[PDB]
RNA sequence: AAUUUUCUUU
RNA sequence: GUGAAGAGUUUCUUUACUUAAUCAAUGAAGCGGAAUUGGGAUUUAUUUCCCAUAUUCUAGCGUUAAAGUUUCUUCGCGAACUGAUCCGCGUUGA
RNA sequence: GGAUAGUCGGGGGCAUUCGUAUUCAAUUGUCAGAGGUGAAAUUCUUGGAUUUAUUGAAGACGAACUACUGCGAAAGCAUUUGCCAAGGAUGUUUUCAUUAAUCAAGAACGAAAGUUAGGGGAUCGAAGACGAUCAGAUACCGUCGUAGUCUUAACCAUAAACUAUGCCGACUAGGGAUCGGGCAAUGUUUCUCGACUUGCUCGGCACCUUACGAGAAAUCAAAGUCUUUGGGUUCC
């Protein structure tokens, strides 16, 4: 029995490159040796991480993005994009009382094989002088607002790919639209993208991970 | 740009808390200690003295290393259950504080369910 | 707008013709417009009646449901397998 | 007039082998002596032969189908086709 | 936590 | 039989090979490797890192070769190549 | 009664979509307790428990939004979309013209639990097994746990099935919220409509004050218009 802390190293961690930030923090990983592949119980992993770390800039604070390691380079991982969430806080935050939320979502695929299961999420609005306190829509106001984000969703991603995705989300430009869109109808607010989910995923882009990086 | 982050995992039940601290990523963790291994009397495993302790002692294996910050993430029993963090968890916060280590991206990540199964107790409930 | 009430109004003021056989006829004679094939039809007649509209310049409908549902929206008590529109009259089905 | 009050086709059995199995044995058997509609026909003449051929009669649609022993079709095998179903359109696409 | 019982009347 | 790692002048463990040996299939009927071929990223790009398939059909037929440069000499249902790329230490698989 | 126009509905059925949570399974990281409880105790954990991380499967349920708010004859109905049939209110110088109200007998639906066969059985959990409390605990407490909890095809048919308050019709006091519809504004706002504000009206869910009135009272806009006793009709 020795010290467990003699058969490890560590690995700086490199976010894609869609974001403003190179460094995001260091990792762990048990010693290289035979039989067992330091790359090959290292691609298994995933990182949680603010956007606000990663733009710094802290009008992203309440949403965080996952990242998931794929390849090694000079000791230093590369990670990918994998989904973006909010955090538990302001989400309960944004829900209210006495207020209607519609919340959908829509399957989306980017011109290279890619799934990508997006949520959005929308609440009524006061018009700073209203006297009553529901502000209610009825369901068939909120049938037409859920076809209003599948409309806007359709048009804003019927040809992006993930780095147009990730480089329209951070802006929030799927909610602006939401919003615009629904002027004919309840007027809305605080629409934005709860979270996406990836479900299929390339051939771990070998080569256009080598195209993207390799610069600074 | 020289400190390095990890994570700080704590579990705040209402019968033991779990101050588990870990890298920036999920795996090849390095400290867990609870209060079971703080207090010996099968009764004080969620005080917030235990608690702390727990966390002081978290603190000092990891200034071993030489972690200086640390992203937290407090959480309760979750799920079907009562979703409260117990009274360890603001005393675990403040342990790590006070020993020194840096804290940042506080947040709360209880298992919430989407109307889950059924909770046990059968109806009527635990009259105690 | 659906098809079984411009089948319908099609009955009420129209020409159609009923079976295969006839079809078949109205087909060779060149008075036919749309011809419509139910989706319990054999596979070769409904290949043999795709060919014979090819020939003559006649539109194709392979609608779903049986031969039974074919003449329950044509409004007959027995199975039809092949409806020939020879006069559309007031409708569209064309 | 009615004949029976419940027995039905198990009436050629008299009285014996109890009262549960013949109640079985005559849900089993009015499925199994039932015509059946051919899946491509649209006739009302599909008849079983030796538990698990199915055949209907005609001048077209001779087809003999491969069906379960007293029905054609069981629920296990819609369920199956379905999920076949699914996960080939899944593959394709 | 744990706490059962108070004969028939004046 | 042949080799690679861990270990207190030596062989204990697991972890690789197939020709020993074992099993299965078959009319031992297409196993493995090379040259173009168009995507593919190394990149003021070079097969350098990658492998790609012709028959979905409806209860029809599918065999005894056609077509091609060119050889008698073009009596020929003539002889060869090709159509059917080349090569081989293994009939295929476990 | 029927038709028509814009609507409205967590009303019904079918197909379809999504969500975390629970349990389990495989894999990776350090080690000594983990669960649970007033206290404990059973149980399993240096063979890796618990936790953390990745992936997957199963079934159940649709949290927050969710309300003195909606729909349905009631029981009940809460994820997205599509389809089908149907429904109330509203608008109407549309149609028929008494077609109407309440019912014996007879029928439809009828929570949960319970039954017969098929599928599925995650969680909880009758019976039961242990472990603590107590003088005795057979129970309340902890863990496990069969039927059951899910569903299909047949059954039955009752609950404090409640508003402990039958159905239809007329009249009766002041006000303010809320849902659906309609009317009006040389009203406001946002790149012809929506949202908001005000007034009026119809139909619902209710609320505050009061008692001309009622009751034995609690209380009631009906349980009032009953010794000044009679609108009609069932159950008891
Ligand atoms: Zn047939």
């Amino acid at each position: 029995v020795v010290d467990p802390f003699s058969r490890k190293e560590w690995y700086d961690i490199k976010a894609p490159a869609f974001f403003e930030v190179k460094n995001v923090g260091k990792t762990l990983v048990n010693r290289t040796a035979g039989l067992k592949n330091a790359n090959d119980s290292l691609k298994g992993r995933i990182l949680e991480v603010s956007l606000a770390d990663l733009q710094k800039d802290e009008e992203h604070a309440f949403r965080k993005v996952k990242l998931r390691v794929e390849d090694i380079q000079g000791k230093s991982c590369l990670t990918s994009f994998n989904g973006l969430s909010i955090t538990s806080d302001k989400l309960r935050s944004l829900v209210r009382k006495w207020q209607t939320t519609i919340e959908a979502d829509q399957t989306i695929k980017t011109t290279d094989g890619y799934l990508c299961r997006v949520f959005v999420i929308g609440f009524t609005r006061r018009r700073a002088n209203q006297v009553k306190k529901t502000t209610y829509a009825q369901s068939s106001q909120i049938r037409a607002i859920r076809q209003k984000m599948f409309q806007v969703i359709q048009n804003q991603t019927s040809s992006c790919s993930m780095r147009e995705l990730v480089q329209k989300l951070i802006p929030e430009v799927i909610g602006r639209e939401i919003e615009r869109a629904t002027g004919s109808i309840f007027p809305l607010q605080n629409v934005l993208v709860r979270k996406v989910k990836i479900l299929k995923a390339p051939k771990h882009d070998a080569q256009k991970l080598l195209e993207l990086h390799g610069e600074s | 740009g020289e400190l390095v982050f990890g994570v700080a995992h704590i579990f705040a039940s209402f019968n033991d808390t779990f101050v588990h601290i870990t890298d920036l990523t999920g795996k090849e963790t390095i400290v867990r200690v609870t209060g079971g291994m703080k207090v010996k009397t099968d009764r004080d495993e969620s005080s917030p003295y235990a608690a702390m302790l727990a966390a002081q002692d978290a603190a000092a294996k990891c200034k071993e290393v030489g972690i200086t910050a640390l992203h937290i993430k407090i959480r309760a029993t979750g799920g079907t259950a009562t979703k409260t963090p117990g009274p360890g968890a603001q005393a675990a916060l403040r342990a790590l504080a006070r020993a020194g280590m840096r804290i940042g991206r506080i947040e709360d990540v209880t298992p919430i369910p989407t109307d889950s199964t059924r909770r046990k107790g059968g109806r009527r409930g635990r009259r105690l | 707008d659906t098809i079984n009430a411009k089948l319908a109004l099609t009955m009420k003021s129209g020409k159609y013709v009923l079976g295969y056989k006839s079809t078949l006829k109205t087909l060779r004679s060149g008075k036919a417009k749309l011809i419509l094939i139910a989706g319990n039809c054999p596979p070769l007649r409904k290949s043999e009646l795709e060919y014979y509209a090819m020939l003559s310049k006649a539109n194709v409908h392979h609608y779903a449901g049986t031969n039974i549902d074919l003449g329950t929206a044509c409004g007959k008590l027995f199975r039809v397998g092949v409806l020939a529109i020879t006069d559309a009259g007031d409708s569209d089905i064309l | 007039t009615k004949r029976t009050k419940k027995v039905g086709v198990t009436g050629k059995y008299g009285v014996r082998y109890g009262a549960s199995l013949r109640r079985d044995v005559r849900k089993i058997e009015v499925q199994q002596h039932s015509r059946y509609q051919c899946p491509f026909c649209g006739r009302n003449t599909v008849k079983r032969t030796a538990a698990g051929i199915w055949c209907c009669n005609g001048k077209g649609c001779k087809k003999v189908l491969a069906g379960g022993a007293w029905t054609v079709t069981t629920a296990a095998a819609t369920s199956a086709r379905s999920t076949i179903r699914r996960l080939r359109e899944m593959v394709e696409v």
